[PDB]
């Protein structure tokens, strides 16, 4: 995993 | 359908008496699909070549900026990617190049990207990619595009200010933010800063390698091992293997490096990792969804601050249909 700090939103619209 | 406004936006209307661009109505006017007048674009773009050409090949800031993939012209989709990153108004942008060709609204992309760099050039940085040329806005459409909207007036000023747009940046002094990727010729910055900005990308160099430089065919799974190979599937350039960025890093003490040349499903992908630090060699970014409008991939914009590493994923936006060449 990484280090340091690290974050993720969600998608706009699932495809698959 | 909407129908585009025949009302040329004026100087005095875009700019106000204090000289500042108004983003707001530039933004509002070119959602309808609206066009400034040949005096005012051409002011925007000699104003920001004036800006870029006073700054570096490889800028060294540290602070909290998103970093955005190519865009292609496609300014439909820039509206939605600051929606989703935030306003440019009080959040830093960064973009790696290749705002033209593929899209048929490079010039929406070129003149708002300028006139926000010229509201703040402080906030956003805008860097030159291997489609910031004249050779390739000849053979695409963005030549003709300009001549169909403006004139070769406009064109011939886009080409003189894109070769005043920096090459790379260093982001907190640990990133290195580039378009296409390390170069054999450079292996030290300031193999970078002996390099020449203010002029055409040659078909092949260290310039040219860094705008079109890309990862080996199997960055992940190597069998021979090899650190520079000839581009044969760019057709150009040479391909770096996770052996050589490793050791280009190391040697710059450099922490990832942030770009972009490559589309992706997801709007971004991560290489193969440091053996020391749990942190990614190479990452890819791109903020162009729906590829070729035909590909339905996502688009992505990469955001680091306070030592945290945001990634926003975005879906294609709506546009008006085109036809090949403008035939």
């Amino acid at each position: 995993g990484p280090h340091p700090v690290i974050v993720i939103t969600g998608p706009h619209e699932e495809l698959e | 359908v909407p129908f585009p406004p025949s009302h040329r936006l004026t100087a005095k209307e875009v700019f106000d008496n204090d000289g500042k661009p108004r983003v707001d109505i530039l933004k509002a006017h070119l959602m309808k699909e609206g066009r400034l007048e040949e005096s005012v674009a051409l002011r925007i773009i000699t104003e920001g070549a004036s800006i870029l050409r006073q700054e570096k090949n490889l800028l060294d800031i540290d602070a909290p900026v998103t970093v955005c993939g190519d865009i292609h012209g496609q300014f439909f989709d820039l509206m939605k990617l600051f929606e989703v990153g935030g306003s440019p108004a009080n959040t830093r942008y960064l973009f790696l190049g290749d705002y033209v060709d593929r899209g048929y609204f490079s010039i929406e992309c070129v003149l708002y990207l300028w006139a926000l760099k010229i509201l703040y050039p402080k906030t956003l940085f805008l860097l030159r990619g291997n489609h910031e040329c004249r050779h390739l806005t000849e053979y695409f459409t963005f030549k003709q595009e300009c001549k169909i909207k403006y004139s070769e007036r406009v064109y011939d000023a886009c080409m003189d200010a894109f070769d005043c747009l920096p090459l790379a940046a260093l982001m907190n002094q640990q990133f290195l933010c580039v378009h296409g990727g390390l170069s054999p010729e450079i292996n030290t910055l300031d193999d970078i800063r002996k390099l020449d900005r203010f002029k055409e990308p040659p078909a092949y160099g260290p310039m040219c390698d860094i705008l079109w430089s890309d990862p080996l065919e199997d960055f992940g799974n190597e069998k021979t091992q090899e650190h520079f190979t000839h581009n044969t599937v760019r057709g150009c350039s040479y391909f770096y293997s996770y052996p050589a960025v490793c050791e280009f890093l190391q040697h710059n003490n450099l922490l990832s490096i942030l770009r972009a040349h490559e589309a992706q499903d997801a709007g971004y992908r991560m290489y193969r990792k440091s053996q020391t630090t749990g942190f990614p060699s190479l990452i890819t970014i791109f903020s162009a969804p729906n590829y070729l409008d035909v590909y339905n991939n996502k688009a992505a914009v990469l955001k680091y601050e306070n030592n945290v590493m945001n990634i926003r994923q975005f879906n294609c936006s709506p546009h008006p249909y085109w036809l090949p060449n403008f035939m």
